């Protein structure tokens, strides 16, 4: 592998590109992010992973407003995540401009994958970041997951980051098609607390929801305590 | 070892190894024989059907470079198809800029120069397919040129490219191509191809013929199925 | 190893190629410059002193860049020539756009930026030329600036680069009287430093080149000392050494 | 064998070249920055310049715009280029949009330039971590740190360069709302934080103090001397 | 004839290893072995 | 093409059941002078489509080389597919419209007609790119003189015969000769049917 | 001289060493020979034996071609997984 | 020493370019020999015509290429690269005629060829053309001229020469012959060239194994001697 | 330090551009060339030996003119010398066109040195393996400069490059006097070539050029024969 | 060996190993079966879900009204080739107003894939495409392997465990020609079901069916839409 894994342009005997998998491993080093899609809407819960009390909690961006109706969760390299998020915002604005309509979450995910796909197609390296896109569109609430390889697939409740395996295993057990937003949020917070090194409180998690009718609502300091109270 | 990793690195004894490797690659493919009639040029290639699911004509190795030029690539099929596209482009450009059909000699020379230009750079690799060009014109007779990966291309009375090139040449030298016509030469080509066939190492094959000469008003077209079977009948008559 | 190319960072975070160039700058001949209250000067050592070599330019190490600047050189010959040509181009371009002389530090920063760009972009070897700058500007007057292969310059009152730069710099620090040096005293100190900075004894006039910057009636005349005055200074230093040994 | 190319991912998904570049920031003079209610301070250590060299050309704290200033670490060659590009970007942003460049925007542009330089081979990463602080928010103080990698962060008080760990530890345990309630106490906090990293006398600390709707004020050695005298008096009171 | 590759344990393998080596240890009842497994990304059983 | 030098007369074509027929003059009139009088303005593209055009013969001649190579490539692949008369028409419409957009359009008013899969096609792409389908088409003046006549025959009876088509154009170009200052009494007739495309001529008038 | 078995050689080897085992008539030994490039005779016999053992794992009374491919994977210690980028 | 022979632009420790020498040696891969003899009023060159196959077309194998009606060339070495260089030489002659009017002298023609080869050898982009280019042609005011100019980029004036596998032996034979000053006549020049080739190759030189091309002052046009003329010259040579 | 003797764009630990030194060695391994500057003019001489009597000694000239008052002799790789001379001629004519004055020896030498250095800054381009020696007479003062692949240029009064350059330099400093004339300079140059010359010095084997106020001119075999007979 | 790094290096035996590895890249994906009757070209693909609660990955893509594909290989190269084929189809429609022939589009795909296998700068297109379409010459089922060589096949099958589908298609090739849409789809579904292990079964959530016919535009059937075809399939023995 040492001779075939030094470039996205080289094919391993399996045929595997031994550089995209390294990008996935890199995304494995980020803070855990969880997204649950329910009929009432889509919820995104993540881990702050605050490194110092001096740093401003709002400076580090895990859930961002790609558009008023689609939220994005970052897990991995900060630079690739920022570039992809800016490209998603630009693509959404371009679609609104040219077509006078809100681009579907599938369309925005496709646009972001397009940039995640030019990983050496002669107009660098794979974008080592996985983005969980959550929002409501003409088809209803939705959640889409993206990996550095550019593969995007609709997910009902996907967990990405350091605790992807355990969070996903518990989500499979705690997810059903008939969940409401409140119960989905409670379950997501419970799972994050289960897979969180530090005791859960209002300073280490940012929770985001996007329901039909309403816009991307990121729970504020007061709001987060109200939900963590019962869990 | 060491001097054979790039096509731009001359070997210590003075031989571009990548070109020889491409020649070996073309040698690793099936046979394709072009025999020049007294009044035309006949192409015959043993096209092995790798699986029974193919559509009896898929990935055919006989390509029409132009109206009067037939090409009988043998080797890496992707490189052969690319070479066919380049040959068609050169023929079209020659006709547009000069107004008359590009002579087989000039088309062969230009395509050979293009092929050789791909064995001089480190960023590109030599073509892994050897091709023969054939055409007929009353003004300039019938010409049969074979260009291999090395870029060399001089005319041939009859040539074979592929696994059994030597076996094909052994029984092609025993054919009088100087006087025969393009009617019995097709049967001779079918028989010679059928002789050069393992039949125990290669499961099966679909003989495909082609010709260009006076009998075809100077244009190169697939041999008619009515007479192609007759060639197949003669080949079957030949025990091998 | 981590010195295959300039762009490569060592694990400790060191541009190994840049450090290699800054070490190689020591092979160049000795040059030094002392800033004096009335002006600044440069001193260089002609390493090539073969009898068959004809001196046609007299400024192998000291070049004139502008009507109020001059910069000595130390390092590769081709790199030095390219750097001096770029310095002249930058100075004249600034003069054309702004119609006033470059304030010295601008030219130094431009050359340092060029060198930094070379040390950053891949496929280019660092400029192994460290050249001292002198000049006068309406903003700060006489200044002496040091440029390294890494593009890190810096104001200096007296520095020597090339052979035995460490000893020359140290003993300039030992005997440099801040704010009390005149051009004559500056030349005396420069000759004293050059005498022991080079192994060659007697400090032959043909083997040393001295240029001085003066501010005369608003003209900024750059003067390269002729062999006669260099010999006079050498004889003066010899007599001073004899007087000092008189105490023995 | 995965640390010889910027665009090569290690089996554990590490961009090793950027991590090595941060080591360059680890080798510079410490910079401490703490923002108050009406003041933003950028602490710095002087390196006791040579006896026979002028310190006017060793400026480490430079202002990108009329109200945004940055103190860097790492190699000066790259820091100068980053500063020049930041100045040009601020003057272009003002040109396109009359509104003065915000501290956030200048930090974002610096991060974008660093990322563009650390995205492909043939371009070495910028080995300088910049602390950009400014009242550009039109009534709100902001401080940012641009890592050599390309990511920036909002910091109430952060340290870069040699001793960054110790200065950060001191700042965390001493930066409270009561601490920065006034400009003088903010400056005293900066001096105290920089004292543990730089054990030396006067002129070894350069403090850049910027007040609301004002200009940069590089405190003269006397004022730093007055503040150090005050801090010594406070320590005497504690004992 | 058979070449068995003993790769680094996956998350389930690490959790099982943690339970196996912590069976005798007098540990508290709330120990989240899943978190300890996830905090040892690439560590063999010996490191566990 | 900003100032035509050698131009062409009208081009006429009327579609009948079983094929289509076109005809054109052979007078290349540089300005008002009959510069050339043995040129062909109707040549075939494939077995089931033929075209002829007015305007700069040089510009049209360029089109002849383009279509020939463009058409010749069709059979080189030997896949069976051949450019349908609409297929050539669609290429032509974008061909000239693309050229016009750059202020260098072909001052060559073409007409393309052919017989494909039991239906006749008669399209006309003007020197600028306009194109439509009509049972009978005439280029340049023919629209003024012969075109009005063809509606009368088609309006009362939209079905015509080869002989009815043959003389209809003759009564069409004949009136062209009388009331035109650029016509010539030597024209070819192009007939396209299941048997193929055949070109014959010239022909005179009384 | 003994060369590394060719395509026909590998197919024949698989046939010889798969004689004693209950083998599905649907096995395409030519495809296996293509899929086992750079395999010596001993490795081919190991491929056959591993295919048989894997078939035994599932409790399948008769071997299948996919079992032969999995044995080919196992012979070189390789493990095949559903990569998240090869869909 | 041996580690510097993998790139054409890398100098060997003793000051050598190994790739150029390797191309020179590759010149011999064709297994052929060519010789040129410059007579008093004629220039004659003879090269081997090997056809080791009954199915080859002997008319399409000729190595004597006519660059121009007044200038001639014989390519020895690799066939494809030799033909590419011949095409480039034809282009160069045509461009010289188009830009300066008068036909390009042979020396200039393959001096341009050799400059192309050298520019190839300096900038490491393409493998040097491994084919020696022997030029002949009558030049006004300078009589017959034969110039050999090779991959590395060296062109010289030659009274007689040869390139191919048997180059040293042929050149030694020519030196033994060129020294006894005598009437260098057309027949004498052709006879000496054929004799040198026969002795070097030690072959009876059947008429179908050699190909000759002669340019003369009386007829300053490249002419390829047919089989009959070659046979007549051979019979005259024997007796 | 064998690891850094390959690339021209990387610095060795000691700080040596290895490829430039290797190119200089290749230059020193070429044909001899000696030039002496006299108070009246300059002399340039190179030994022109062909490997056999079968080479037209007059076809290729080692001493070539760049302009009416500039010369060129080399020691090393001739094919590189051809491109060097072409660039020198282009530079001289560009200077003439821009300034309508024959390019001074100093400026032509500097621009040729710049051209040489242009090739020693990027991977994939081999340094010019020839060191040029430039004559000249501008402003009524004879000039002699040597441009090397490293790009450095000097003002040699008299030096010999190529094979046996140490012996040539030793011979110089002995038979060279600063107050000679053109004929004495020619004699000294011929002798210097002789002390590093293997075999008889025929008229066709030694090529010389005087470059006095009258301009640069390649002595024809007749004048070279006369001079050699006078010395012999 | 050491000839296993670049597509521009020739192995001593005469093989470009990188092309072989690109071809191997196909087998990492899900099995896909494409087959054509006289009037229809139906291709059935198996969809793999990364997690139990994640939508199954799209495998049958839409190119034009008369050209459908199945992607068995890299998602990146599969999507790039799909986009290029979409652009080619749109260009053919715009310039010719006629459906671009499936054979010509397949030839263009082969030509575009050949360049990455001949010049350093990008890896070979590691996606195996099963192009199904209807044109003037009837249905076409092509396969475009990464080696830049495409084969016109009656009923091809690529991807992991695809050998069983190929064997079944070889066995039942005869009936394919004279079969209706329902029988063609059922035979394709049987071919796919042969590839699956014993435990797994052809469920409505992991089968995608694409059909292009005489008067029917391309249709991609997913989820319930596959149910009408799936029902009635003989239970596997």
């Amino acid at each position: 592998r040492s001779e075939y894994d030094r470039g996205v342009n080289t094919f391993s005997p399996e045929g595997r590109l031994f550089q995209v998998e390294y990008a996935i491993e890199a995304i494995k080093l980020g803070s855990t992010a969880i997204g649950i899609q329910t009929s009432e809407g889509v919820c995104l819960a993540v881990e702050k992973r605050i490194t110092s009390p001096l740093m401003e909690p709002s400076s580090i961006e895990k859930i961002v407003e790609i558009d008023a109706h689609i939220g994005c969760a970052m897990s991995g390299l900060i630079k690739d995540a920022k570039t992809l998020i800016d490209k998603a915002r630009v693509e959404t604005q371009n679609h609104w401009f040219t077509y006078n309509e809100t681009m579907t979450v599938e369309s925005v995910t496709q646009a972001v994958s397009n940039l995640a796909l030019q990983f050496g197609e002669e107009d660098s390296r794979p974008f080592g970041v996985a983005l969980l896109f959550g929002g409501v569109d003409e088809k209803g609430p939705q959640l889409f997951h993206m990996d550095p390889s550019g593969t995007f697939v609709q997910c009902d409740a996907r967990a990405i980051g350091s605790a992807s395996e355990g969070a996903q295993s518990s989500l499979q057990e705690v997810y059903h098609k008939s969940m409401t937003l409140k119960e989905a949020i409670k379950s997501s917070l419970i799972i994050l607390k289960q897979v969180m090194e530090e005791k859960l409180n209002a300073t280490n998690i940012e929770l985001a929801t996007v329901q039909p009718g309403q816009n991307f609502h990121m729970f504020t300091k007061e709001e987060l305590e109200e939900v963590i109270k019962d869990i | 070892t060491g001097y054979d990793l790039s096509a731009s690195t001359f070997s210590p004894d003075g031989r571009v190894f990548q070109v020889e490797y491409a020649m070996k690659a073309v040698e690793n493919s099936s046979t394709a024989i072009g025999i020049r009639c007294k009044d035309g040029v006949v192409f015959g290639v043993e096209k092995l059907v790798l699986s029974k699911l193919y559509e009896e004509g898929s990935n055919k190795r006989l390509f029409n470079v132009d109206r009067h030029v037939g090409m009988a690539v043998a080797g890496l099929l992707a490189d052969a198809r690319s070479l066919a596209d380049i040959a068609r482009e050169e023929a079209s450009n020659f006709r547009s800029n000069f107004g008359y059909n590009i002579p087989l000699k000039h088309l062969a020379d230009r395509v050979a120069m293009y092929v050789h230009a791909y064995t001089l750079y480190s960023a590109v690799r030599p073509f892994g397919c050897s091709f023969m060009l054939g055409s007929y014109s009353v003004n300039d007779g019938a010409q049969l040129y074979m260009i291999d990966p090395s870029g060399v291309s001089y005319g041939y009375w009859g040539c074979a490219i592929g696994k059994a090139r030597q076996a094909a040449k052994t029984e092609i030298e025993k054919l009088q191509m100087k006087e025969m016509t393009c009617r019995d030469i097709v049967k001779e080509v079918a028989k010679i191809i059928y002789i050069v066939h393992d039949e125990v190492k290669d499961k099966a094959f679909e003989l495909e013929l082609s010709w260009v000469g006076e009998l075809t008003n100077g244009r190169h077209e697939i041999v008619p199925k009515d007479i192609r079977e007759e060639a197949e009948k003669y080949a079957k008559e030949s025990l091998k | 190893r981590y010195d295959s190319r300039t762009t490569i960072f060592s694990p400790e975070g060191r541009l190994y190629q840049v450090e290699y160039a800054m070490e190689a700058i020591g092979h160049a001949g000795t040059c030094l410059g002392i800033l004096a209250n009335d002006g600044v000067l440069l001193a260089a050592e002609r390493r090539n002193i073969h009898k068959l070599l004809d001196e046609v330019f007299f400024s192998e190490k000291i070049y004139k860049l502008n009507e109020d600047m001059a910069c000595s050189v130390a390092g590769i010959t081709s790199d030095a020539n390219v750097l001096t040509n770029e310095l002249r181009l930058i100075a004249q371009r600034y003069l054309l756009q702004y119609q006033e002389p470059i304030p010295c530090e601008q030219l130094v920063t431009a050359l340092c930026d060029i060198k930094q760009a070379y040390t950053q972009f891949g496929g280019k070897r660092p400029f192994g030329v460290s050249l001292l700058y002198i000049g006068w500007d309406k903003h700060y007057g006489f200044q002496l600036y040091q440029s390294d292969p890494s593009g890190n310059y810096g104001g200096w009152k007296a520095t020597c680069i090339g052979n035995n730069s460490a000893a020359a710099v140290s003993m300039l620090k030992q005997d440099y009287k801040e704010g009390e040096m005149t051009l004559k005293s500056a030349l005396a100190l420069a000759i004293k430093v050059l005498n022991k900075t080079m192994d060659v004894s007697k400090l032959s006039a043909e083997k040393v080149e001295i240029a001085t910057l003066t501010r005369e009636n608003g003209k900024t005349v750059i003067r390269v000392l002729k062999q006669k005055e260099v010999e006079q200074l050498i004889k003066k230093h010899e007599e001073e050494e004899a007087k000092a040994e008189r105490e023995k | 064998s995965y640390d010889r190319a910027i665009t090569v991912f290690s089996p554990d998904g590490h961009l090793f070249q950027v991590e090595y570049a941060q080591e360059a920031v680890k080798k510079g003079s410490t910079a401490v920055g703490v923002r108050g209610r009406d003041i933003v301070v950028l602490g710095v250590e002087k390196k006791s310049v040579a006896k026979l060299q002028d310190e006017r050309t060793v400026r480490k704290i430079c202002a990108l715009d009329d109200n945004v200033c940055m103190a860097f670490a790492g190699l000066t060659a790259d820091a100068r280029i980053v500063i020049n590009r930041a100045r040009v970007e601020c003057q272009s942003h003002r040109l396109t949009v009359e509104d003065p460049v915000t501290v956030e925007y200048i930090t974002r542009y610096i991060a974008s330039l660093k990322q563009r330089y650390t995205q492909s081979n043939g371009r070495r990463p910028f080995g300088i971590s910049a602390l950009i602080v400014g009242f550009d928010f039109d009534g709100t103080p902001r401080l940012y740190q641009t890592d050599p990698s390309g990511t920036y962060h909002a910091w109430k008080a952060n340290a870069i360069g040699r001793g960054a760990k110790s200065v950060r530890e001191f700042l965390e345990k001493n930066y409270t709302d009561e601490a920065i309630e006034t400009d003088d106490l903010t400056i005293k906090l900066v001096i105290k934080a920089l004292l543990e990293v730089v054990q030396s006398g006067g002129k070894n600390i350069e403090l850049a103090v910027m007040r609301r709707d004002q200009s940069l004020k590089i405190l003269n050695p006397e004022e730093i001397e007055k503040y150090v005298v005050e801090i010594e008096k406070e320590k005497e009171e504690n004992e | 004839d058979r070449k068995i590759e003993f790769s680094l344990p996956d998350l389930e393998g690490r959790t099982h290893i943690f339970k196996i080596h912590a069976r005798s240890m007098s540990v508290e009842r709330d120990i989240r072995f899943e978190l300890l497994a996830r905090l040892c990304p690439n560590s063999t059983g010996a490191e566990i | 093409t900003q100032n035509p030098m050698v131009t062409g007369t009208s081009v006429l074509g009327v579609k009948f059941e079983g094929g289509v027929v076109i005809a054109a003059d052979m007078l290349g009139s540089y300005g008002s002078l009959a510069r050339f009088r043995n040129i062909s303005r109707i040549m075939r593209v494939n077995n089931s489509t033929m075209l002829g055009a007015s305007g700069d013969y040089a510009d049209f001649q360029y089109l002849k080389q383009v279509l020939g190579q463009m058409v010749i490539d069709e059979e080189l692949l030997g896949d069976g597919h051949s450019y349908s008369p609409r297929a050539i028409h669609s290429w032509l419409t974008r061909a000239m419209y693309s050229r016009r957009s750059k202020m260098n359009p072909l001052w060559n008013t073409m007409v393309i007609g052919g017989y494909a899969d039991g239906e006749s096609f008669l399209g006309y792409v003007d020197m600028l790119g306009v194109a439509y389908e009509a049972p009978s088409l005439a280029t340049g003046y023919g629209a003024y003189l012969a075109q009005p006549l063809l509606r009368e025959v088609l309006e009362k009876q939209p079905v015509l015969s080869q002989t009815e088509a043959r003389d209809l154009v003759e009564r069409c170009m004949r009136v062209l000769y009388y009331r035109d200052a650029r016509s010539y009494n030597r024209f070819q007739i192009a007939t396209v049917t299941e048997k193929g495309v055949e070109i014959e001529g010239p022909l005179s008038t009384e | 001289e003994f060369p590394m078995p060719n395509e026909e050689a590998r197919a024949r080897i698989m046939q010889i060493h798969s004689r004693k085992m209950n083998v599905s008539p649907d096995v395409n030994y030519e495809e296996l020979a293509r899929c086992t490039d750079d395999f010596n005779g001993a490795q081919c016999k190991a491929v056959c034996v591993e295919a048989g053992m894997i078939a035994l794992r599932r409790g399948a009374t008769e071997l299948t071609h996919e079992d032969y491919m999995e044995g080919i994977l196992e012979v070189q210690a390789k493990k095949k997984a559903n990569l998240q980028y090869y869909a | 020493s041996a580690g510097f022979d993998r790139h054409i632009t890398i100098f060997s420790p003793e000051g050598r370019l190994y790739q150029v020498e390797y191309a020179f040696k590759a010149i011999n891969q064709g297994g052929l020999t060519s010789v040129a003899v410059r007579g008093k009023d004629c220039a004659v060159i003879v090269t081997q015509k090997k056809v080791p196959d009954k199915l080859l077309d002997s008319s399409t194998v000729t190595h004597l290429f006519k660059i121009t009606e007044n200038i001639g060339c014989v390519m020895t070495g690799m066939t494809a690269d030799s033909r590419s260089q011949v095409q480039r030489a034809r282009y160069e002659a045509a461009n010289w005629k188009y830009k300066y009017g008068y036909e390009i002298p042979v020396d200039m023609l393959c001096k341009r060829i050799a400059d192309i080869s050298q520019v190839y050898t300096q900038n490491a982009e393409m493998r040097p053309l491994g084919c020696c280019m022997i030029l002949i042609g009558i030049d006004e005011e300078q009589g017959p001229q034969v110039y050999k100019c090779d991959p590395a980029g060296y062109y010289c004036g030659f009274k007689a020469t040869a390139a191919g596998v048997k180059q040293t032996e042929s050149t030694s034979f020519l030196e033994k012959k060129v020294k006894k000053k005598f009437d260098w006549t057309f027949e004498q020049t052709v006879e000496t060239a054929i004799t040198c080739l026969s002795t070097v190759l030690s072959i009876d030189f059947k008429p179908s194994e050699i190909e000759v091309g002669v340019v003369t002052v009386e007829n300053p046009k490249f002419r390829i001697l047919t089989e009959a003329e070659i046979d007549a010259h051979l019979v005259a040579l024997a007796e | 330090e064998r690891g850094y003797s390959f690339s021209l764009t990387t610095f060795s630990p000691s700080g040596k551009l290895v490829q430039i030194e290797y190119a200089l060695a290749a230059v020193a391994g070429g044909a001899p060339s000696v030039g002496i500057k006299a108070a009246n003019g300059v002399v340039l001489a190179t030994e022109k030996k062909q490997k056999s009597i079968l080479y037209d000694e007059r076809s290729v000239h080692k001493v070539e003119p760049i302009t009416k008052h500039i010369g060129l002799v080399y020691s090393g790789m001739g094919p590189d010398y051809r491109v060097l001379v072409h660039r020198a001629r282009k530079l001289a004519q560009q200077y003439y066109l821009v300034y309508q004055e024959p390019i001074p020896t100093a400026q032509l030498v500097q621009r040729v040195a710049s051209v040489m250095q242009e090739y020693t800054q990027s991977g994939g381009v081999r340094p010019f393996g020839v060191s040029l020696l430039i004559c000249g007479w501008n402003e009524g003062r004879p000039y002699l400069f040597q441009s090397d692949p490293s790009g450095a240029y000097f003002a040699w009064k008299a030096t010999a490059m190529g094979k046996n350059y140490v012996n040539g330099k030793t011979f110089l400093e002995k038979r060279y006097n600063e107050d000679l004339e053109l004929e004495d300079a020619i004699h000294t140059a011929i002798l210097t070539l002789k002390e590093s010359f293997e075999g008889q010095m025929t008229e066709d084997n030694i090529e010389v050029g005087i470059c006095n106020e009258a301009g640069f001119r390649r002595l024809t075999p007749t004048e070279v024969k006369d001079y050699l007979a006078a010395i012999a | 060996n050491q000839y296993d790094n670049d597509v521009t290096v020739w192995s001593p035996q005469g093989r470009i190993h990188q092309i072989e590895y690109a071809m191997e890249a196909v087998k990492q994906g899900s099995a896909t079966v494409g087959l054509k009757s006289k009037t229809h070209a139906v291709l059935v693909a198996l969809k793999r879900a990364q997690s139990e609660l994640a939508a199954h990955q799209k495998k049958i893509l839409h190119v034009d009204n008369h050209i459908g594909i199945s992607i068995a290989g890299l998602t990146a190269d599969a999507r790039l080739l799909c986009n290029f084929m979409r652009q080619e189809c749109l260009d053919s429609r715009f310039v010719f107003d006629r459906p671009l022939p499936v054979s010509r589009l397949v030839s263009l795909i082969g030509s575009k894939t050949q360049i990455p296998t001949q010049r350093y700068g990008r890896r070979p297109y590691g996606v195996g495409l099963l192009i199904a379409g209807y044109d003037d010459m009837g249905p076409h089922i092509f396969q475009t392997c990464p080696s830049a060589n495409y084969f016109d096949c009656r009923a091809m099958s690529i991807g992991a465990r695809s050998q069983s589908a190929r064997t079944y298609l070889e066995r039942h090739m005869s009936e394919f020609m004279e079969c209706n849409l329902n029988e063609l789809v059922k035979h394709g579904l049987r071919a796919l079901r042969e590839t699956l292990p014993a435990e797994q079964d052809l469920t409505t959530k992991n089968v995608s069916i694409g059909i292009v016919g005489k008067d029917l535009e391309f249709t991609i059937y997913d989820d319930d839409d596959v149910s009408p075809f799936l029902e009635g399939l003989e239970e596997r023995p």
